[PDB]
């Protein structure tokens, strides 16, 4: 009823750079 | 730190989230021995001649709790070198895993793992996470199982999902029944390894099979030399893209189920008809059985034969996707919006192993 939008919007513009190496 | 263990039907890939790669890669393997007292992973194969190996998920969904949990304390203890109660922990699960089952893995990770905070995740899912998409269709081919996993704005709609019982082990089994027809020795676990691997390195999927067929016929261009350790050269020119071509003719190691281009065709059909415009249009591969040269090329070929003339199709083939499963848990696992969403020990002593739906 409100369990998306934020989260899409962090894996869609997740930068996958900023993960550790 | 979080953690996220990936629980393969060959292999566990696990780690920390927040990672771009799992830091432990080791076979879904427990050998006890039958002398008189416990291994995994590459140990299980490290004294492997005096034990009963076991495997507890082979075909992707898991089948034995002791030999489990005794794979997820060798991942949490030696592998991974941390202490459960300190971290959450993601775990991943096959599409179209039984409910009683998840509900077992969530008993498993708090009662006996003493977890803080846990969450099962779909691996097809994640791997359309790591490619930064939360609708599209995947197919997921591993080592022991392949799936067609469609998904919706996050959902994978399980009532489309298609599977297909032959992975890579079949495949390295194919590659080994056609070197063994034409003389070679591999029987042995040191000689499927040698099989695997030539499998892994010289195997490339046609673009189309009997054009391909009549150019190793008629040149030796497509004609590749391997080196056993025993000296022995072994040349292989057509096997290279038969061996691989199973995945689209399951009948070449006598199956009959539709290949890989039909069950995602077939796929996409049992979804709602408003929402294919967009699996067609995000078709995501991942897993290693994926890593073959034109396998992409031809899903595109294949799929836009089946689809209707006017319909954009794109395959995507993430140069990570061995691994896309395992980042995808690492991604999601490390972002604020998800923190809400960790089932916590308060949350399971209160409502049972029954919350994990
Ligand atoms: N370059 C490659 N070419 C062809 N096959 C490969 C390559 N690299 C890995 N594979 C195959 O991928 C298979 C395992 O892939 P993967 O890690 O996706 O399977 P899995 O995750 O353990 O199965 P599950 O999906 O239940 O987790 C291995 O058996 C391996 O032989
Ligand atoms: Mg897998």
């Amino acid at each position: 009823p409100k369990v998306a939008e934020n989260l899409k919007s962090q894996l869609e513009g997740f930068n996958q750079d900023k993960l550790k190496k | 730190t979080a953690l996220v263990c990936d629980n393969g039907s060959g292999l566990v890939k696990a780690g920390f989230a927040g990672d771009d790669a799992p830091r432990a890669v080791f076979p879904s393997i427990v050998g006890r021995p039958r002398h008189q007292d416990s291994y995994v992973g590459d140990e299980a194969q490290s004294k492997r001649g005096i034990l009963t190996l076991k495997y507890p998920i082979e075909h992707g969904i898991i089948t034995n709790w002791d030999d489990m949990e005794k794979i997820w304390h060798h991942t949490f203890y030696n592998e991974l070198r941390v202490a459960p109660e300190e971290h959450p922990t993601l775990l991943t699960e096959a599409p179209l895993n039984p409910k009683a089952n998840r509900e077992k893995m969530t008993q498993i990770m708090f009662e006996t793992f003493n977890v803080p905070a846990m969450y099962v995740a779909i691996q097809a899912v994640l791997s359309l996470y790591a490619s930064g998409r939360t609708t599209g269709i995947v197919l997921d081919s591993g080592d022991g199982v392949t799936h067609n996993v469609p998904i919706y704005e996050g959902y994978a709609l399980p009532h489309a999902i298609m599977r297909l019982d032959l992975a890579g082990r079949d495949l390295t089994d194919y590659l080994m029944k056609i070197l063994t027809e034409r003389g070679y020795s591999f029987v042995t676990t040191a000689e499927r390894e040698i099989v695997r691997d030539i499998k892994e390195k010289l195997c490339y999927v046609a673009l189309d099979f009997e054009n391909e067929m009549a150019t190793a016929a008629s040149s030796s261009s497509l004609e590749k030399s391997y080196e056993l350790p025993d000296g022995q050269v072994i040349t292989i020119g057509n096997e290279r893209f038969r061996c691989p071509e199973t995945l689209f003719q399951p009948s070449f190691i006598g199956m009959e189920s539709a290949g890989i281009h039909e069950t995602t065709y077939n796929s996409i059909m049992k979804c709602d008809i408003d929402i294919r415009k967009d699996l067609y249009a995000n078709n995501v591969m991942s897993g290693g059985t994926t890593m073959y040269p034109g396998i992409a090329d031809r899903m595109q070929k294949e799929i836009t034969a089946l689809a209707p003339s006017t319909m954009k199709i794109k395959i995507i083939a993430p140069p990570e996707r061995k691994y896309s499963v395992w980042i995808g848990g690492s991604i999601l696992a490390s972002l604020s919006t998800f923190q809400q969403m960790w089932i916590t020990k308060q949350e399971y002593d209160e409502a049972g192993p029954s919350i994990v739906h």
